[PDB]
């Protein structure tokens, strides 16, 4: 099965920052992380530290100070199909998928509010909730 | 089975209405509730239409209310279901296309239904026959007259557009907002050729489309501080410089072709070269380039020296993405994308079919070579009245500005177009 | 069970054996393919193959014919032929039985056509417009026809021939042309053929104008080459004698301005419905024309031209549209029909169902694209 | 196996002889006893021939006697068997056709026999070869020269027929037993066109077959009290009335075609109409009718008003029973049946092949379009000597009466045929 | 495992669903056949078929398109289309991913071509020379190309256009022809076309002589019509102005003898390498020419003529030979090319890559088969 965009966006971003400290610094200010997936936040931390010590673009030396449990992931990403020169729009696109992922998750709170209304036959409430959710969805895509 | 249907398209139509209430107008024009194959969708479309006829806003709430009052909410899947429809539409603006797909599949179901009905009657009533054949004629025709056609544009409305055109042609003042052409009368109408515009200059062979494009490219580069990129696919770089040297310094072309050069015709040549050397003219005389090559070269140029115009010596010579009807459309579409990317006017010469002679060129003459008509925001035809060394430049299409005929004079001896 | 009449079939073949003359009336009404059973099909064919030689048709000559082409056994042998010959008490009613066989045959064809169309509805999805057109055509092609049974008495033709020399329809705006037609009659399909630059489009537009601005009749024009914009430009250019070159190249003199405001006030009162959609189908013409009549009125229908809409189908379908809307339809052509008219220019007419066949003559001003009287 | 045979046809041949003793003459001409595949049939045919050679009557009794004396009765199935043969013949008059079938199947058996024999000799004698090829040539030819051919008609016998024709052409007096044509010289020969006759008038285009038929139809309807039914498949009813109005009142045709009409040429027209209105002329201008339609319409007419002639403007336009070589034969055959049914002369115009020019029309010119030759009891050709406004009417066939050329004059201006 | 990039493919289709504009750059770089997976092939085709109508490309219009042509299920259904649309985080790098797909496609084609040639080596044995030629051709046809990325500045063309009016190569022996070429430049493919008796062969020989006896350059002539014997006979006949009829018909006058001993002493110093083998292949030309340069020197290559060696391949292969040996190649023709020259006789030139396009004029003596200046 194919991975969701936000996840691909995190992986690709990681794949790039592992080979470019120029990109690693941009992601540090723009994204915490703030990465959505734990393992990705974990790698992020280890990638950030790599420059905040001195070390430059070298995926060889990185996969050796990483706590072994993450190694398999860093290994996988360092082989992912990437042209090592990210475009201006690409970062905006990737970062945007990561930054408003939590926002898509906010929807599911209202999705339950809606279905519960629906269960107790409070339909106009349920519709109103759905009407709000469409606005929130437009706000993101 | 299974009956022609498009649940996906049905879902996108109803979804569209929930995202933009304006989507219901185009949808109701093309469809009635019974066109929907799925009962829930019929009930839903019907609820929308009812709400709309009351002059009440059509959205998730009022459709929910409507269906609850007609006891149809649960039956169509509830509010939750109206939500899903809203998530099933790739783009609300594409609602007509989704609608047409639904309609198409409805028409097919009616074809199948009436055809079957005729077949059945053939076995049963047997009986009459003459009536049978007539009603079989009748019933089949009825299937076609169902699709949303029309409407006729009324003459009053066109007269308005016609008069408003005549307004623009005289209201013509006077600033050149785009790239000046050097032909003041063409600049009045265009203003002149503008950034991001795809300009198509079509003309039958011997009319002088190549000379026209070169004159423009020459005027831009020598007069303004802008760079022009010329792609000559039928003519070499030197063969083309020969023609703009003549045009520049007023040197008889045939005279150069035969070595003959009067002492001062030679001094005429050195001034042409001197003035032409300062111009930003970049020529690629690659025999049959693909659009990607054109695009890549222009790309590098704009960020290396800056770019102002792109001229391509006839489009039917550009080879496609592979190794012609559909192929030309993609090239057309690609040239427009080229214009938008580099924020530059792209002048693509086009050849006309042998229809002009079968009648003054019009849109249908490139329509058999389309769909360049759609992509071009400006389509120009060159027509010579005497095939008076005067030539007509018919601007058949212009997205922002008037439509009419600008007139210039052609001088064979120098291969030039001059004002009037 | 496919419509059939084995009994009718059996009587026909039997009648032929009983009296060889019966083959003539049967051969008039039937072809071998009309018989539902192959055996009968084979037999009737053998029967015809002998008559064509032309030898007498009887049990021996037919048996010998079937045997020679290795199909005596398949049709049941001499037993069956004799059964058919011995069953028949008369051959006086051959055509009664022949006509029954023919009917069942037609019904089978009806069924086969309709089933095919039904099946195509699932398989080609993909080709909706092509499907609807060929289904129209396919059904039409099931039924012939026939020609009821009415001889025309000479008395009746004479009146129509006399009155056919010395304006009951829609006025064209050309008196000399109104003489030959008087004028454009309802349900007529009018074909106007021509060569490059004469010009067909100018002629079509002129009639569309002269009908719409002088009569309260609505014309529906379908132009497939030039846009509605270009079409109206030519019309007011001719309407008010305005030089086209001046409308096109902005600059208008004040003779032109006053001459223009005149032409479009005059043209606003019509009466003109245009459709400039590139490749249109005949049925799309019908939909728009039916919805127009039922909402506004009409009519006259002008089409420019017909080889942009195999021409036989289009032509026939145009005649049906004319007869359906009880309105004249003029279709141009480049070089079944009610009136045929080819093109100081000469209008030659080659065909007219009721009117006089002759030649008219009109003038043409190049600068206004207008045709005028002499 | 099985060897080509037709027991059915063999049975019908012998049967025929038992029903009509005259049937033996045609049978013996075409067959010898050995052509019969079945031994009993050989023995029987041989008995018949023997009886016949004695000048004794050949019937069931003498054949029975003959076979009893040669001890062959039981062997061939007895008297009972001779009975069965008598019941096995559909029609004694068709004996030649049955005979030919038997002969055909005999010839095939000889082909098979000699071919096999050659093949066998190929494996055996091997040996000589040159002799083998020659006798193989020889033996194969011998199979063909076996069928009953001939005979040549002798010149003496034709001279008699020729002279007897010349007798009829001068012995021509004088009563008109059929429908008068109005062309007294054509009436001498025909007398004139008679009830039940199928009359075919063939002519190349531009010769005037249509004008000829109309003149006849016009003369019959205006002069005699009879009704004429005209089927015009290439020409409309008004276009055809135009031509008979001109012919009637002497009005220049081209004059009418151009509106021009001298004051008294108009008075000429009113008298034509007056006289032509009283005539019983019924026209059907249906583009391509089938024969059944023609037949049905004529049928109703004769019993509704009475009918005297049927004229069909060219036969090659009549469409067949389906939706051309075999098809035309059936139409021909059907038109003759039409003539017999309504007891009326049927005049069917025919077009000639482009053979006349490859040489005065003859039978072979419609023979490539046959078999109209057989069905027609009268075939007429129209030939103009100068392609003197005189035209020839060659009567090539007439079942009851002479064969020759009748001559008439054609007037282009009025599209008429006049006497001489 | 055939070279492929499912991931690249998936990003391309995904990008199109995310932003319909992405189809334009992809359609520029790719055709459906480039996708390794049929599903993707089918999808990309559907995508293009909708754009051509020209309707918006999105999940619904594409789904409807695949379903209409009965292939929605085969490509994985709406699930797969949605998977592709949901996976894509950006469409900014479509052409990056497009170019990866294109490369893998090229490599597959390379592999397919080479395997085929390898397989043909066993199966056709039988046809060695035909095999080697078509293998050359087949490999050449794998690679396009491209056109690096160099616009020519006008300044640079101007110098070449000026200097292109007012002898840097190999001298032809005709001053007026050396003006238009100055003279025969290295790596140029020169085509000289003509009609019966002018004559092409005489012209070819003359240049071959005038180069070889006046310059220390070696010419390689390939004559496919006349033998080396006949070719040398014509050369010394023109070289020393000797009447051909006298050489042929034995009897020579003493003007001819002295005139002959002069012509062949003069011709012995060249400089001339002939090959008169009837039907020669372009590669056989290369083998002999490469072995000649590497052992002696050269050059100029004269071929008489090219339709005795589908002409497109030969022509292209001749250009490669010229560019390989850094030597001018003149190929005659009977009525890609560097110089095209048609034929008191007039030499019309239609094409020249760097030189002036014009017309030269030379005389021709019938009795010596020689061309001379004016």
């Amino acid at each position: 099965k194919l991975l969701p965009a936000f996840q691909n966006a995190e992986r690709l971003l990681l794949a790039h920052m592992m080979r470019s400290r120029d990109v690693a610094l941009v992601v540090q200010e723009r994204i915490g992380g703030r990465f959505n997936i734990e393992e990705h936040r974990a790698l992020a931390a280890y990638i950030y530290a790599f420059y905040e010590e001195g070390h430059e673009a070298d995926p060889g030396a990185l996969i050796s100070r990483i706590p072994g449990e993450l190694q398999p992931l860093a290994s996988e990403l360092s082989l992912l199909l990437i042209a090592d020169d990210v475009s201006e729009q690409e970062l905006e696109d990737y970062i945007r998928h990561v930054l408003n992922r939590p926002k898509w998750l906010m929807l599911k709170v209202k999705e339950q509010e809606k279905t519960e209304a629906e269960r107790r036959k409070d339909f106009l409430t349920a519709a109103r909730i759905a009407k709000e959710m469409i606005e929130m969805k437009k706000m993101l895509s | 089975r299974i009956p022609p249907q498009s649940i996906e398209a049905e879902q996108a139509v109803l979804g569209a209405v929930f995202l933009d209430p304006a989507a219901l107008v185009p949808a109701s024009e093309i469809l009635i509730p019974e066109d929907f194959y799925r009962a829930a969708h019929q009930k839903i479309f019907h609820a929308m239409l009812r709400v709309a006829d009351r002059g009440e806003p059509v959205d998730l709430v009022t459709v929910t209310a409507e269906l609850a009052a007609s006891e149809q909410l649960e039956e169509i899947g509830g509010v939750s279901y109206l939500s899903e429809l809203a998530d099933a539409v790739p783009t609300a603006a594409n609602v007509e296309y989704y609608a047409r797909i639904v309609e198409e599949k409805s028409v097919l179901r009616r074809l199948i239904r009436t055809a079957t009905s005729i077949a059945q009657d053939g076995y049963t009533r047997e009986d009459e026959i003459d009536v049978l054949l007539d009603e079989a004629d009748r019933k089949i025709m009825e299937v076609s007259q169902r699709k949303h056609s029309g409407a006729f544009k009324n003459i009053k409305d066109i007269l308005v557009q016609t008069y408003d055109n005549i307004e623009m042609l005289h209201n013509r003042d006077g600033e050149i907002t785009g790239i000046p052409t050097g032909f003041t009368e063409l600049d009045r109408m265009t203003s002149g050729f503008q950034r991001s515009d795809l300009i198509i200059v079509a003309a039958r062979p011997s009319v002088g489309k190549t000379a026209f494009a070169l004159n423009i490219a020459q005027n831009v580069a020598t007069k303004t501080n802008e760079n022009v990129a010329i792609f000559s696919l039928e003519m070499s770089a030197q063969q083309l410089v020969m023609r703009m040297l003549c045009a520049e310094g007023n040197i008889n072309a045939q005279n150069l072709r035969t070595g003959k050069l009067t002492p001062e015709d030679w001094g005429k040549l050195t001034m042409a070269m001197g003035s032409l050397s300062n111009a930003g003219i970049y020529i690629d005389d690659t025999p049959s380039i693909r659009v990607s090559d054109i695009r890549a070269k222009c790309r590098r140029l704009k960020q290396e020296s800056g770019l102002g115009m792109i001229v391509i010596d006839y489009l039917q010579l550009i080879q496609g993405s592979g190794r012609r009807q559909q192929e030309v459309s993609e090239i057309s579409r690609s040239l427009k994308a080229l214009a938008r990317e580099l924020e530059v006017p792209v002048i693509a010469l086009s050849q006309l079919s042998r229809s002009v002679e079968q009648r003054r060129p019009m849109m249908s003459d490139i329509r058999e070579s389309g769909s360049i008509e759609q992509d071009a925001d400006i389509v120009a035809f060159l027509y010579r009245d005497d095939y008076k060394n005067i030539i007509e430049i018919i601007i058949a299409k212009q997205r922002n500005g008037p439509v009419g005929t600008v007139q210039l004079a052609f001088i064979k001896e120098y291969n030039k177009f001059v004002n009037l």
